RNA sequence: ACCCCUAUACCUUCUGAUGAAUUAACUAGAAAUAACUUUGCAAGGAGAGCCAAAGCUAAGACCCCCGAAACCAGACGA
RNA sequence: GCCUGGUGAUAGCUGGUUGUCCAAGAUAGAAUCUUAGUUCAACUUUAAAUUUGCCCACAGAACCAAAUCCCCUUGUAAAUUUAACUGUUAGUCCAAAGAGGAACAGCUCUUUGGACACUAGGAAAAAACCUUGUAGAGAGAGUAAAAAAUUUAACA
RNA sequence: ACCUCGGAGCAGAACCCAACCUCCGAGCAGUACAUGCUAAGACUUCACCAGUCAAAGCGAACCUCAAUUGAUCCAAUAACUUGACCAACGGAACAAGUUACCCUAGGG
């Protein structure tokens, strides 16, 4: 008496490793829950997936969360914390690779 | 429950859209934006679509 | 289910009595090893049979050269149960482009750079 | 297979058996505060900042706080919050005591160290004041890092400094045409006696700013520098070129730099005049650009994308017929 | 299909094939999104939008058209104002 | 990652206590739940005098599990305020009852009952 | 010659029962859209029609044998 | 009924498919009035164009075991793309991790890896265990795997 | 008893992984009416079909939930749009029981 349940893998996971050279609107990673949260350089879509925004190389990093106070529920997750417990999590981050244009010469007027 | 009524613009006109709204509550006025007019504009519902 | 097996660093780390029973060295080490197939790659994964392709063992019981460097060591650790490593030792130097043709590795592990079939 | 942390874990030493005996966070700001702390210390995994990054004084002033607070239109302003604070005294006061730190700060932040002297750091002691002439009712003055135009920057700016030689210095950190590194001066006036500045030995005289068009925004060093033995020192471009920190190098003996005031120039007409009336070449215009969009490798089945990633790939957006 | 017709055989056409798709001159096969005109009450406009286009075909949807299709379909038509005329050569291929 | 040092970096739920007899065992000896009902025919003294001793409380670091109070009744009126308190020493029983004692206003009554 | 030693008939169907006494004769891969190879000519090719943004024309090279119960029409039969 | 015709009916089913010699070549799946079948994919094959492929080191991949991904060096020689098509798939057993069953089955269902549907030697015979692979002749030689070991009970 | 979709275990750490295996669920509701138009770059349920994410831009302000669903043709409509418990859920436009009289082609 147990039907249901034949759903399929949903291929999520990591799509670019650390050191990946990534191009803008490249997905980083599908989650389903925040496994890894948005960085530097790093957007979110409605499905919590992460894409890059900058065209560079993607790092990995463990940082300090503060959430947005009007997050109450991570919020009220943090003051039932004691006075030194500081909440980490890992953040995905593009390091932009190219400057963002040049001054060239155009005209000797 | 609910129903799946056209609503059609007042000015710029020959512009409908669709919406939901609950079957016992009045007959929907929006303002919705009239691409024609580029502009928002009161939208009246005149016909329900589909009882969904 | 079975794996692909990491071996841990204590294994390959040389102990003095161990100097003493092999002919080794801890300080200057020797350059070449010479690496011989001396069981199939037939029975075992397909990762140590390209592992004996790409070190050029395909042939059984034919020597082969390889450098003492830390990534050939890798592809070694890897099918070291197929193979057989000894050093390279030279009696006399390396071979020069004269003693280049009348060379003989003899099967103690040297390589001998003149080659007579002469009684001493 | 666990390896274990190198360093200490982070909630290691709080976490004790009994966290209902330990008081909490009770608030937000609190964490906010413990957090940004944690966030600037050294840690050993890998983190965002490794890859984006006398006693008569305290007499006086106790007394003299200790003064100001029993006045009784002082309490009764500041209860009912109608009390403010003249901006001039704290203006002054601070070009006195700790303006030379921040004067420090702006000159770090606005890159004149690693580049007017390869990183070599110092403290403006001098409040420098230099003001360039609008007209004749007012003047612009040059505070740190300000925007002045060429216009207003046309004519060789006054100087006024309470001090008692001096040699100093204009120079445009970025403004160099040709060489990347090097950087035209303006004007040089050394052997400075006191406080005047008409009486120094005007070296390298007055050019104003030039920015090139588009060329973006230039920042324009003010150097001024106690000097201690009178040295004798030495419209071409090749001539106005050289580098602060070799030329600091062979005077340094005898001379520190004490005085700093920077400022941005853009583009202005004026600038129209310097190229062409006095510098006698043509103006030089540039424009940002900006790198070609990355479009990936143009397939043969461009299977489920839409009709435009034909234009892509195309360079021209007109009718082309081929061998017809 | 049919092969060889019994009047003249020759190949025919299979016409729910032209009557679905669009041959372009250099070989891609244009055709539309199937579900771009239903149940658009219940679609989010991200997915109307991608919807409303115009979408290539695969490699071998591509060979199986190709096939079901004659000669005459696979030829250069000059129209007058043609919209899908700027598609037909394939510019700046590196294969 | 579970291989990597920085394992388990992330986790929060051991910091957070996400969830009655006396403890007097053998050295280490406490009470139970208490009791501290405060009766007055004045709202302002009852109230106010439970906030002393709630903020007493918070002060010398004792869990307060609840402050509620109790229905009134008709005689005047009779208010009460129940405060209650987990967990003392031995010294400080005697030190923590003796400024509840010593710091009452007017005619407001104690109680050290426990609970039921 | 045998004795010695070695040696689990063939086809087919399954991951690993079928059919065949034997001989002779008979008995089972049919299509050139597109691609490829080779020529011709070449911004044109083709002996009208057709194709052509190096194409077009020509050729070469690819698609089995046997076997039901049935259904229908018309006869022949007590 | 039987005969002739339609009729070379139709058959996803059974059976059969004829010279030589060489080469490359075996186990993901998704849909389906579908599980005796097809279509797409995966794998396979040829031709072509190009440039990397494979092995991999630090670093790196989450909160509520074995390992893998990622990956420069290095060791190697392949890979991807373009063109054109066929064929194959309930695999079996062994080792390992498991599920169902009786911690039965030469039982059923997944995963990782071997081997077998490719050779030879051994294990009694012997698909799947061990040794071993690339092809010929030799009345040469060195080897690999490779032979089951056990025998007991006095008592103050 | 079931047939489609989703969550968890199996399947401990990238992805994938069956069973008439073990347990939960779904076939909506609510809010908004810029739930406008366009468009680089990507992910993808091992094919296809479907699905998802999205910067910049123009125009304006100053969506939650996991699943919450249905192709083509055809209809209806001036148009925009709408149409299945087609749930056997890749869906034939509409077809039940039974044969120890069964029959044929095969398999065990
Ligand atoms: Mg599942
Ligand atoms: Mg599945
Ligand atoms: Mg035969
Ligand atoms: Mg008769
Ligand atoms: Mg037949
Ligand atoms: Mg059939
Ligand atoms: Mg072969
Ligand atoms: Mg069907
Ligand atoms: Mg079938
Ligand atoms: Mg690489
Ligand atoms: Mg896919
Ligand atoms: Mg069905
Ligand atoms: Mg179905």
């Amino acid at each position: 008496k147990n039907l249901g349940g034949k759903s399929s893998g949903r291929r999520q996971g990591i799509k670019k490793m650390e050191g990946h050279y990534v191009h803008a609107g490249n997905i980083i990673a599908t989650q389903r829950h925040f496994r890894w949260h948005p960085g530097a350089h790093v957007g979110v879509g409605k499905n919590k997936c992460l894409y890059a925004l900058e065209e560079g190389i993607v790092r990995y990093t463990k940082e300090v969360y503060v959430p947005h106070p009007r997050n109450t529920e991570a919020v009220d997750l943090i003051t039932r914390l004691p006075k030194g417990a500081v909440l980490y999590k890992t953040f995905v981050h593009v390091v932009p690779a190219k400057p963002e244009g040049t001054f060239k010469l155009v005209a000797m007027l | 429950k609910n129903i799946l009524v056209r609503m059609v613009s007042e000015a710029g006109t020959g512009f409908c859209f669709n919406t939901k709204r609950n079957r016992l509550r009045e007959k929907l006025t929006l303002l919705h934006y009239d691409p024609v007019v580029k502009q928002r504009v009161l939208f009246v519902e005149k016909k329900k679509i589909r009882s969904l | 289910k079975f794996t692909r097996s990491r071996i841990p660093e204590k294994v390959f780390q040389a102990s003095p009595e161990d100097h003493e029973k092999y002919g080794g060295d801890p300080q200057n080490p020797h350059k070449l090893h010479i690496v011989t197939r001396i069981k199939s790659t037939r029975r075992r994964p397909y990762w140590e049979k390209d592992i004996i392709k790409m070190l050029g063992l395909e042939k059984a019981h034919t020597p082969q050269v390889h450098k003492n460097i830390p990534s050939v060591n890798a592809k070694l650790k890897v099918v070291k149960h197929l193979i057989r490593i000894k050093p390279l030792k030279l009696p006399q130097g390396l071979p020069a482009e004269e003693n280049m043709s009348n060379t003989c590795l003899k099967s103690t592990g040297e390589l001998v750079v003149q080659w007579h079939l002469k009684p001493v | 297979r666990r390896t274990p942390p190198l360093g200490p874990m982070p909630n290691s030493d709080i976490d004790l058996s009994n966290l209902e005996r330990l008081e909490k966070y009770r608030s937000f700001d609190r964490y906010r505060r413990r957090a940004e702390q944690e966030a600037q210390a050294p840690h050993w995994w890998r983190t965002y900042r490794e890859y984006f990054g006398r006693t008569q004084q305290l007499l006086e002033r106790k007394q003299a706080i200790q003064e100001l607070r029993a006045n009784v239109e002082e309490e009764r302003a500041a209860r009912l919050r109608t009390a403010s604070v003249p901006l001039d005294a704290v203006r002054a006061e601070w070009e006195r005591t700790c303006g030379p730190y921040h004067k420090q700060r702006l000159a770090e932040y606005y890159g004149l160290y690693r580049d007017l002297f390869h990183g070599a750091t110092f403290v403006p002691r001098v409040p420098l004041h230099v003001a360039y002439a609008v007209g004749e009712d007012d003047l612009m003055p040059v505070y740190c890092g300000n925007e002045v135009t060429p216009t207003e920057a046309a004519q060789a700016p006054e100087v006024t400094y309470e001090a008692e030689l001096w040699t100093l210095l204009l120079t445009s950190l970025d403004g160099h045409l040709l060489e990347p590194d090097a950087e035209y001066l303006h004007w040089l006036l050394t052997n400075i006696p006191g406080n005047r500045v008409a009486e120094g030995q005007v070296t390298c005289p007055y050019l104003p700013p030039f920015p090139a068009r588009g060329s973006g925004i230039h920042r324009l060093a003010f150097l001024l520098f106690k000097q201690d033995q009178p040295i004798d020192f030495s419209y071409q471009l090749a001539q106005r070129t050289f580098r602060t920190f070799d030329f600091y190098k062979k005077h340094q003996e005898t001379m520190t730099p004490a005085g700093l005031s920077f400022f941005q120039c853009r583009w202005d007409d004026s600038v129209t005049y310097i190229f062409h009336q006095l510098l006698d070449m043509r103006e030089p215009v540039f424009e940002f650009v900006r790198p070609p969009p990355y479009h990936p490798k143009q397939k043969r089945f461009p299977h489920r994308q839409p009709l435009r990633y034909l234009d892509r790939y195309r360079d021209s957006h007109e009718p082309t017929y081929g061998i017809y | 299909l049919t092969y060889f017709s019994a009047r003249k055989g020759k190949r025919k056409t299979v016409k729910a094939v032209i009557d679905r798709f669009l041959r372009l001159h250099c070989g891609l096969w244009v055709r539309r999104k199937a579900g771009y005109k239903k149940k658009l009450w219940k679609k989010t406009p991200a997915r109307k939008k991608r919807l409303r286009e115009f979408v290539f075909c695969n490699k071998t949807q591509s060979k199986l058209l190709d096939k079901m299709t004659t000669s005459f379909w696979k030829r250069r038509n000059w129209y007058v104002d043609d919209p899908y005329q700027k598609y037909h050569d394939r510019t700046n291929l590196k294969v | 990652y579970k291989t990597k040092p920085t394992h388990g970096i992330g986790k929060y739920k051991h910091l957070i206590k996400a969830e009655v007899r006396a403890i007097n065992l053998g050295t280490d000896y406490e009470y139970g739940v208490l009791n501290i009902h405060l009766t007055a025919y004045d709202m302002t003294l009852a109230e106010s005098y439970a906030q002393y001793v709630h903020n007493l409380c918070n002060s010398l670091s004792i869990k307060v599990e609840e402050s509620y109070a109790m229905p009134t009744k008709t005689i005047l009126t009779t208010h009460e305020r129940v405060v209650q308190i987990s967990g003392l020493s031995a010294t400080f029983a005697e030190i923590f009852l003796e400024i509840i004692q010593s710091s009452l206003p007017e005619g407001v009554r104690l109680s050290v009952k426990e609970h039921t």
